[PDB]
């Protein structure tokens, strides 16, 4: 009985840690995604404007 | 030597530039030698920029262009009902001349803030998943958004057919679709009998870009004539994204400063002009109202693109449709989570307002507790009942094509589901129960159906529960 | 000699050629009044704003309305001043557009009324006040956890369903009651239906008699949608400079101001910048924001609703807007559904003023303690939802007991809620609210039921409500 | 500077060392000027003639029969982006490259050389020796495996790895720390004096660590030491 | 006459073009009809490009422009101490005119390689964390970097206050700050008594971009006057990010092609030639020094962005302020991991080292 | 090719099949000629008239009362990006869509006809 209680406590704590790590990873990846998005938009519009004022 | 003619300097890609026409108006309509129309957009210091509304290949440098003296306008009138016309008003169904007597300009000011009235009348779409969770009211403008081949056209056709008994005039605008698809739609409407109060405006994909760019404005111009005389008009746009693409083509070919994604500066101004002309008029002006249902195409579910974001900001509500949910048997496939309607409540009858309050919470609970559904079969207090009820809800939301359900029957079935009468019937028997319930009601529930239709309010609890229990006993469980 | 002529029309952008030696200045307003000479023309009533000097005696202008029907060569008149809008008591209770013309059907303003230019430089360095003051709004949550600053800018985060209009109306009512200052609402890029609803709400509430409303709606050209905020600001600045009042200014959505500026820049043909915005983004935002300040005789305080594109707080428009803010107010659907009004988030809401130097040691300590207690309650939510309340530790039980009292006491009964609830409103001074929160934290009222703290205002009314129930 | 060095390389036949403190500023200045000369902008705003100018500079720095020039050039990487055209074009002109990494710098690992991205044409069995080549390849393999394990280790910890992968991690962390070194010139940053480690000692130390002869020592004992013996010296008197 | 007089042909967005002005030199100050000053930027074949350093609404095509004969320069002197001026040297506090007698050019060469000396004298900031972990010496260029609302302005003000007893002259340059904040900062310094030895140069957000672009150069030019006479000067820039934004705006208005993040190619040369003028001079040169503390604002704490990396490449170390650590109650939230002082250690007193 | 097929349709009343391989090449040829003709490129470097040209081609393939033309068209997907304008513009023209899934293609199981990504009217 003691061993089973310990097993479920260990699962609870470890799985809590896993979920928290997943949330932090998602937050950092979202920041990277936003930076990439802004960079892509800027580069696209810059190239279009250069090709437009080329004439 | 006159100021009312001109000679063409440059021809190519559906636009032209002319020397002369010193007295033309900005936005005027012009006529070429071979007979195709044109629009003056850019009035340079010494030349005029003209977009060509037709087959330009017959135009050569050096031929003559003439004034017409009219800002672009379209015919209006009750004669257009039942016809299929292009944005210039010329019929394409082949059934002879259209026989109009009146005209209305393409660009007219929207009703002022003091001429409008709060939305209070319901627009019955006939779809349970919409009339339950995402209300639409007369005067409201609602965005219907989804990926390609998800059912938007089917939803629009169902809505247009469902207005048969209402005192409403329906307008359908087709931008950038196959002529085969447009003809199939016209055949379906004539088959169901909706083509005696409907106007269809067509601008197919092979057509020049300006006709696509002008089609929705022709639609709103035709609708406003009925709206201002005291009637209710419903307008559907098939592809505002194709509208935007056509305008982008015109702008870039006229060499205006390109913005983000090569779109011109005033694309938001264009869509705001289009979607701010639908409103519910104040009583002093008249009882009329106009409601608009623009469509937007999502590339693989992306909703953050420039045009979709503009339209989402402009409109009053969203309905989201998903391919996977369509594949999962949810035929109308409304993702009730992130769809919304800002005019909810005032756009619903009393009975629907009473019966739809519980449904959203149950559906949200199912959607958020789905984590215990695929991996599950474990005892629990809520999820053992919450997921069980949510599955029944999702099964009830489903509907079959071209069979709009009256609002009273929607009320009755939603009441039955929300009161737990489905809690024992098998999930694959849920739809059978729904069909049997409508079939049972049409004969054994007149005192409920007519009571709802007359009072807009729920029947007596005793009688309603007695009838439901009688049918529930009559039911057969497979 | 003030006669020019249209020479080029490119949509919203119109080019006018004036006689040499009579060019109008930048930002000046030009008017066109053309009557149809024959049946092949249309009537024109259009106003233009100067943008650039292109050389060769030519002016590049931005139109404030639809340019359809213009013909090259018609006459254009220079007014000799920027757009001018009426100021004074005549603007209270009226609705205007950007040009300063009344939109409501009540009638026009006589030409003899005083009018002020839209474009003016910001107040000088020595005309500013040298000290920080608190703006006592009389709302418990705002006064305690996120104080407002005379002359500061406050961003309002939320949406529909969270009583944003109710909060705005209550702010207008409380300010006009306790300070004598009027408010101004500027509808930049507002939906027309929502604007009509807001007008009717204000007329019902009775605050319309002490506010002025300016509307620039989504259907209007970019010039109007860009310049409407400045005419609202001028209408407020008149009262700030002449009456010496404390005036509220509401900007309906300041993001649409920036995107309309971007569209105007694109139309004028200037090169884009990061993620496609105008090069002059920061300069335009600064020229709008720096006129909302507190001077030696009065102040203007701005509550601004902000939209975050793609939910990216690093996007240039929100990034530039946040460089000017002094406070923040978040409206929470959880609280609104739970039953708390005005449903301001006690934790997410922040303020620069919440420091002992600006506010005081007692207030600072009480606010920090309330924040800590609510944070702890937010922590215990999961173990409550799983195990049950009686399973907790004793001190955690006490904290949970006190936290619901605090959460309910942060609610308030607004005056503008009377028309529905039937309960008279209340204005709570900051000293009363800080004292009440101190009493609740010190455990003096742990025996009263939590429902006595629902909607009371001062700390005496919760005692009275509990005594009346039992 | 290149002309001054070429004189000694050609006329007198000296062996010449050449240091260039930052060669990226050369192309940056080229881009600064290019707009005003009337040229059209290139991919990321650089000049259209980026590759040609850099080539014309770089092919002069070479060793001929008359003399030998060995060049060490420090290259800047804007915004830590190794795909930028200026760093991307310089790669083809080099024989041995060391890629420094901000992540390794923040972990306190100095010098912050990425052990995988760094390359050299001199790492062949017939040049450095069979034993040296084997040890190098094995170290790179272990670090590659550790790099692959990062996602699992971060998402759910080391408790669910297999026994072999745990041993891989145990070796890899110690090896990664042992690649750090205390420099002579870092005397002014920290009071610890520098060290000079011969290549034979380096090879032997890494061979010993791979064989598992130091699995028991704490990982912090391997940081900034130099010779492998100093690892044991530091493990003693640290509490072990 | 078209030799020392010109005529405007284009006006827009703070940029003007003038016909004539045959003898004007590049970088000269030109005075418009209504008293607004400009700077001759480009001398083309037939027209001169002028950047307007002020409100350009009152300038009209056809207006007359006059030469001044002076390279872009600002006044300097002891009379400037305790005053608040705009980058052109005109007072804005309303306490009367400034009685300086001599000026210095905006663009001036930096000290050479053989003119400098190693940094060895400590600059005491009065903040325990900085003075113990990340020390700063006189003549050092140290960067302070962090997100908004992390106390950068407060750190600068504390440093300036602590110099009351040390022999030092403080120059606080405010680029793009709100005028309310600048007023409050001036009042705090006045109350604590820091205006015995301080000059405040301000260019608020409502000002046209060229003034924001010029302000740090005006500040460093004011500092160099004392620096070359044997005194010790401290210069603080409220943020170089807003100057970079102003310069990007100006370049895009001049239609120069943008690069990474739409910044122009010379955005590195914009800051390098500014931060290279702060140095510790040698004994033969006089022994004076100039210490600079530029500020840079990040987005979500990313130090890998273009401008933060550019500025880190120039300065001699940086102090990173941690936003969430600041939110946790430790207000001088110094991220010890990311903060380094390259020329420190030798610039610290013997007692603190142990 | 389409001109050759239209004769068999209209003149003889037959039923015809038209096999077109790599529509993507047909789009790319126009995208190349646009730059040389000197027109400002679209969002991803494509020509401004992409939709108009593709419509003017595709809409000629219809069934009329005289006869019918059925067309089977192969489309290379650039880097598996279905959001590219060339496939995005094609989707609004096809009655039946077969997707050759890379997941099935690269696991060794062919013809990689996706049983569930396929759509059909
Ligand atoms: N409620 C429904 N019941 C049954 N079938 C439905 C329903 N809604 C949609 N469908 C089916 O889904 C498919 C796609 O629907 P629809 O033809 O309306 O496409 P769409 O999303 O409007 O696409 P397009 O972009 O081509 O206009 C059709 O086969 C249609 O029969
Ligand atoms: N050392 C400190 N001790 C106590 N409070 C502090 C300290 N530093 C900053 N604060 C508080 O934090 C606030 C942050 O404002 P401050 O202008 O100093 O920071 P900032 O990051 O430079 O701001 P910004 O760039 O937005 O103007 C201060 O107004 C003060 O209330
Ligand atoms: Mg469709
Ligand atoms: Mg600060």
């Amino acid at each position: 009985l003691d061993a089973k209680a310990s097993e479920h406590a260990a699962r609870m704590t470890a799985m809590k840690n896993a979920t928290d790590n997943a949330n932090e990873l998602i937050r950092t990846l979202t920041l990277s995604y936003n930076r990439a998005r802004q960079a892509a938009i800027t580069q696209e519009i810059t190239e279009i404007v250069a090709g437009a004022n080329a004439l | 030597q006159v100021s009312d003619v001109g000679t063409v300097i440059q021809v190519g890609d559906g636009i032209a530039r002319a020397h002369g026409l010193d007295n033309v108006m900005s936005g005027e309509l012009v006529e070429f030698a071979n007979g195709v129309m044109g629009m003056a957009l850019n009035l340079e210091e010494n030349n005029v920029g003209i977009v060509i509304l037709g087959p330009y290949t017959g135009i050569k440098e050096g031929d003559e262009v003439r004034r017409t003296g009219r800002i672009m306008e379209v015919p209006v009138g009750e004669a257009l009902i039942g016809r299929v016309v292009n944005p210039l008003g010329q019929p394409v169904d082949g059934l002879g001349p259209v026989e109009t007597t009146e005209t209305r300009p393409i660009e007219s000011p929207a009703p002022g803030v003091m001429d409008r009235r709060s939305v209070h009348e319901p627009l019955q779409t006939g779809i349970k998943a919409i009339d339950a969770l995402v209300p639409i009211g007369r005067g409201q403008r609602e965005l219907i958004i989804g990926d390609r081949q998800t059912g938007k056209t089917s939803v629009a056709i169902d809505t247009i057919i469902n207005q048969k008994d209402q005192n409403m005039i329906s307008i359908y605008v087709a931008i950038g679709q196959k002529e085969s698809t447009v003809r199939t739609v016209v055949e379906t409407l004539r088959k169901h009998g909706a083509l005696d109060y409907t106007i269809v405006v067509t601008a197919s994909a092979s057509q020049p870009a300006p006709l696509l760019f002008l089609a929705p404005y022709a639609g709103v111009a035709m609708g406003e004539y009925f709206m201002y005389k005291g009637k209710h008009v419903l307008v559907v746009y098939d592809d505002l994204s194709k509208q935007a693409a056509a305008y982008r083509e015109l702008s870039l070919l006229l060499r205006r400063p390109p913005g983000r994604e090569a779109y011109p500066g005033d694309i938001f101004y264009l869509h705001s002009r289009l979607l701010e002309r639908a409103a519910k008029l104040s009583d002093a002006k008249g009882g009329g109202s106009l409601t608009a249902l623009p469509f937007v195409e999502t590339q693989a579910g992306d909703i953050s693109a420039y045009i979709p974001t503009n339209v989402i900001s402009i409109t009053d509500g969203q309905i989201f449709l998903q391919s996977d949910l369509f594949f999962s048997g949810v035929r109308p496939a409304i993702n009730a989570g992130l769809s919304v309607s800002r005019v909810g409540g005032a756009a619903q009858i009393k009975a629907m307002k009473k019966v739809a309050g519980t449904l959203r919470l149950d559906l949200a609970a199912y959607r958020e507790l789905e984590a215990f559904a695929q991996f599950g079969s474990d005892l629990d207090k809520a999820t053992q009942a919450k997921l069980a009820r949510g599955a029944r809800t999702v099964e009830v939301l489903k509907q079959d094509l071209h069979q709009p359900i009256p609002v009273e029957k929607q009320v009755l079935i939603i009441y039955a589901l929300t009161r737990g009468f489905l809690d024992d019937i098998p999930v694959e028997d849920v739809r059978r129960f729904e069909k049997e319930f409508y079939l049972f009601l049409d004969q054994n529930g007149q005192h409920l159906l007519e009571h709802i239709r007359t009072t807009k309010d729920l029947p007596n609890e005793d009688d309603l529960n007695k009838a439901i229990e009688a049918f529930k006993k009559t039911f057969v469980v497979s | 000699m003030t006669r020019g002529r249209v020479i080029q029309v490119m949509g919203p952008v119109v080019d006018v050629k004036f006689e040499n030696g009579h060019l109008p200045a930048i930002y000046n307003a030009l008017k066109i009044q053309h009557k149809a000479r024959n049946e092949n023309e249309v009537d024109i009533d259009l106003t233009l704003e100067v943008a650039l000097h292109l050389g060769d005696d030519t002016v590049r202008t931005i139109a404030m309305a639809s340019t359809d029907g213009l013909i090259r060569g018609m006459e254009v008149i220079d007014t000799g001043a920027p757009i001018s809008v009426p100021v004074g008591e005549v603007t209270l209770g009226r609705v205007f557009n950007v040009l300063g013309e009344p939109i409501d059907l009540e009638g026009d303003i006589p030409a003899d009324a005083r009018r002020d230019p839209i474009h003016r430089p910001a107040p000088k360095f020595e005309e500013l006040a040298t000290e920080v003051e608190i703006l006592e709004t009389g709302i418990k949550v705002v006064d305690l956890l996120a104080p407002y600053i005379k002359g500061g800018k406050i961003g309002l985060f939320g949406g529909a369903g969270v009583g944003k209009t109710v909060l705005i109306q209550e702010l207008i009512h409380n300010i006009a009651q306790e300070h004598g200052g009027i408010s101004v609402f500027a509808g930049v890029g507002e939906r027309t239906r929502e604007g009509n609803d807001l007008y009717h709400e204000m007329k019902d509430s009775g605050v319309i008699s002490k506010t002025a409303m300016v509307f620039g709606q989504m259907n209007e050209p970019p010039g109007a949608r860009m310049r409407v905020a400045l005419t609202g600001l001028t209408m407020a600045e008149y009262f700030r400079d002449e009456q010496g009042q404390d005036v509220l200014l509401f900007i309906d959505n300041i993001f649409r101001f920036t995107q309309a500026g971007s569209e105007v820049s694109a139309l004028l043909g200037r090169m884009p910048s990061a993620v496609g915005y105008q090069p002059t983004l920061a300069t335009e935002m600064g020229q709008l924001q720096e006129r909302i300040t507190s001077t030696a005789k009065g102040s203007i305080t701005s509550i601004q609703a902000i939209y975050v594109p793609a939910d990216d707080y690093t996007d240039p428009a929100p990034a530039t807007t946040f460089s000017h803010l002094d406070a923040t107010t978040n409206l929470e659907r959880k609280l609104a559904e739970m039953g708390i009004y005005p449903a301001v988030d006690p934790l997410a809401s922040t303020s620069r003023a919440l420091a002992p130097e600006i506010v005081g040691e007692e207030h600072y300590q009480v606010a920090r303690k309330v924040q800590q207690t609510l944070q702890r309650y937010k922590e215990l939510q999961d173990i409550i939802a799983i195990l049950g309340m009686d399973e907790l530790s004793d001190e955690d039980k006490l904290v949970v007991h006190r936290a619901r009292r605090i959460q309910f006491f942060l609610s308030q009964n607004f005056h503008v809620a009377e028309q529905f609830t039937g309960q008279p409103g209340s204005y709570v001074p900051v000293k009363e609210t800080v004292r009440g929160f101190k009493e609740i934290l010190e455990g003096k009222y742990d025996h009263l039921p939590e429902d006595a703290f629902r909607l009371v205002g001062r700390i005496e009314e919760v005692v009275e409500k509990a005594k009346a129930m039992g | 500077g290149l002309t001054m060095a070429e004189y000694f390389r050609d006329e007198q036949g000296q062996d010449v060392l050449l240091f260039i403190d930052n060669i990226f500023r050369f192309t940056q200045a080229g881009s600064e000027v290019s707009a005003l000369l009337g040229r059209m902008p290139s991919a990321v705003g650089y000049q259209p003639t980026l590759a040609t100018e850099m080539g014309q500079l770089q092919e002069r720095i070479t060793s001929t029969a008359k003399g030998s020039i060995t060049s060490i050039q420090a290259i800047y990487v804007p915004a830590d982006d190794y795909t930028d055209p200026a760093p991307a074009t310089t790669f083809s002109h080099l024989d041995a490259t060391t890629n420094l990494e901000r992540k390794l710098a923040e972990m306190g690992i100095y010098p912050a050389v990425d052990p995988l991205a760094s390359t050299s044409r001199a790492l062949a069995p017939e040049i450095v020796g069979e034993e040296h080549y084997q040890v190098a390849r094995k170290v790179q393999q272990t670090l590659q495996r550790y790099k692959e394990l990062q996602d699992i280790i971060a998402i759910l910890g080391m408790d669910e790895l297999s026994d072999e992968d745990k041993l891989v991690v145990h070796r890899a962390r110690r090896i990664q720390f042992f690649l750090s070194q205390n420099f002579h010139v870092a005397e002014q940053f920290t009071g610890q004096p520098g060290s000079y480690v011969p290549v034979k000692e380096t090879v032997r130390g890494f061979k010993e660590i791979l064989e598992g002869k130091y699995d028991h020592l704490p990982e912090d004992a391997f940081r900034l030491v130099g010779r492998i013996e100093e690892v044991v010296e530091k493990a003693k008197a640290m509490g072990v």
